[PDB]
């Protein structure tokens, strides 16, 4: 999927 | 963790890529300053004030701990057996997925200009 930062 | 507030949102928001929420507004993702463009965001506000305070909590790091939940028959719960990081870190994220799930999605809101934008 990913390492994308956050979803906050 | 990350992995498991990901996992909440598929869980309540089962519509939409939690991609959706990485990057909205000046506090859904990276961003975490200015006035919150709309409900959605305010409820990031509120998520990232919640870890802020988490992190107050010796050895706590709310990006990377893992916590005790479920998910199950529309129902999201943060079970018992969590330590006091795990527990709080939990609920910040229990209440984000549930505001999610209640607050409308504006696609002029999503990737805006957090430089120009959320001074
Ligand atoms: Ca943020």
């Amino acid at each position: 999927d990913a390492e994308f930062r956050h979803d906050s | 963790n990350l992995y498991q507030f990901k996992n909440m949102i598929q869980c309540t928001v089962p519509s939409r890529s939690w991609a959706d929420f990485a990057d909205y507004g000046c506090y859904c993702g990276k961003g975490g300053s200015g006035t919150p463009v709309d409900d959605l965001d305010r409820c990031c506000q509120t998520h990232d004030n919640c870890y802020n305070e988490a992190e107050n909590i010796s050895g706590c790091r709310p990006y990377f701990k893992t916590y005790s939940y479920e998910c199950t028959q529309g129902t999201l719960t943060c079970k018992g057996d969590n330590n006091a990081c795990a527990a709080s870190v939990c609920d910040c994220d229990r209440l984000a997925a549930i505001c999610f799930a209640g607050a409308p999605y504006n696609d002029a809101n999503y990737n805006i200009d957090l430089k120009a934008r959320c001074n």
